[PDB]
């Protein structure tokens, strides 16, 4: 690894370094190595590793649909032959794409997953591993997708029936699980009732939590439970 | 029928 | 060169859609694998040669920006210490940023200006050789400062005398030689009165040559001329 | 004091 001779710290200062730049490739490399330094990480180091890669996927996955419409476009009756470059050019980001979840899922699987113990930790990892397969599913259409969609199931699955015994209804984390479970559910398995009944459950547990917090707390757990409504207004 | 609204990055 | 063994059109085909996509850097490799074919590149090309560079250097240098911002900061009186990372990154964007330029020149030596004998062609290529010594430039400090913003005037200065020898004054390759090379003196080469000159008879001339334009040569024209009157409201 | 505009990628 690249980042084998830099100090632990200096890695996780580049990153917030990074960030500011908004360089999020080169935060991502940063994050991977201070992953790769063997020790768990810290709240903010799990945040800081999820943001790098979140928004080095999301450029990949926009390019991708991008490509994708055109390659479906240029599939109509009427459409002119243009030869290869398309599916070609569309390959190439979606290679790109599965490398960077096998990525991420390989650092999920040695070894931050294995170690993590407290609840915030363990749900945080695992709804990464379903999102990262989630990813892989979106692009899948071989063999493997259903195995693809399976896998991302198991990690939200087993990532919700701890975020249920641990976490209050409202714990940022455990409301993000089931925003992005629902999306899940709704995109990628076909299955929107699922995806509705979830998020309307999620987010009235969650209205009658608010009580307990405080002003900081109710903004963190109010600004999912908004998208868990933008959703619903869209599915419904 | 945009897709729906996942976990932004904060 | 990874793109040897890609045809020249195919490498145009894929940079448009890389355009779309919104992956530039992608875009700039292929616009640089069609350059190493050898052959001149023609206008539609030469601009998707521009834009491509043009967005992966601008990344880097708000990046640069942004680091050298928070370098400064930290050199300042009551300052807290914090090591070297923030010089190291900023030296490593800056490195990654100078490679881009010496890229980008590199082709234009080789060799894309000595086959230019067009006016078009030329003035836009010697534009584009000042606008990457310029940005060499922003980021110079060593004993070749001096040398570097030369060179960045010198070919600026081909550019435009050969772009009022054959070029109407409204003419949009010209109007955005002289818009950059007013950049150059103000924020370059330490000439804000240069610069208000250049962008103010660049203007008045286009003015009074925009009755011969059609509709849509009068819109090309008249966008560049507004960012030339944006500077000299910034700048007076 | 914002930087002066040069020419956009168009
Ligand atoms: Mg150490
Ligand atoms: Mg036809
Ligand atoms: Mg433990
Ligand atoms: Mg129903
Ligand atoms: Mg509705
Ligand atoms: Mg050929
Ligand atoms: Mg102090
Ligand atoms: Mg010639
Ligand atoms: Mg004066
Ligand atoms: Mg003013």
């Amino acid at each position: 690894g690249a980042m084998g001779s830099m100090e632990r710290a200096s890695l996780i200062q580049k990153a917030k370094l990074a960030e500011q730049a908004e360089r999020y490739e080169d935060m991502a490399a940063f994050m991977k190595g201070a992953v790769e330094k063997g020790e768990e990480l810290s709240c903010e180091e799990r945040n800081l590793l999820s943001v790098a890669y979140k928004n080095v996927v999301g450029g990949q996955r926009a390019a991708w649909r991008v490509l994708s419409s055109i390659e479906q476009k240029s599939n109509e009756e009427g459409s002119e032959e243009k030869g290869p470059e398309v599916r070609e050019y569309r390959e190439k980001v979606e290679t790109e794409l599965q490398g960077v979840c096998d990525t991420v899922l390989g650092l999920l699987d040695s070894h931050l997953i294995k170690e993590a113990g407290d609840a915030e930790s363990r749900v945080f990892y695992l709804k990464m591993k379903g999102d990262y397969y989630r990813y892989l599913a979106e692009v899948a259409t071989g063999d493997d997708k259903k195995r693809i969609i399976d896998s991302a199931r198991s990690a939200y699955q087993e990532a919700m029936d701890i975020s249920k015994k641990e976490m209050p209804p409202t714990n940022p984390i455990r409301l993000g699980l089931a925003l992005n479970f629902s999306v899940f559910h709704y995109e990628i398995a076909n299955s929107p009732e699922e995806a509705i009944s979830l998020a309307k459950t999620t987010f009235d547990e969650a209205m009658a939590d608010l009580h307990t917090l405080s002003e900081d707390s109710y903004k963190d757990s109010t600004l999912i439970m908004q998208l868990l409504r933008d959703n619903l207004t869209l599915w419904t | 029928f945009p897709q729906s609204a996942s976990l932004p990055p904060y």
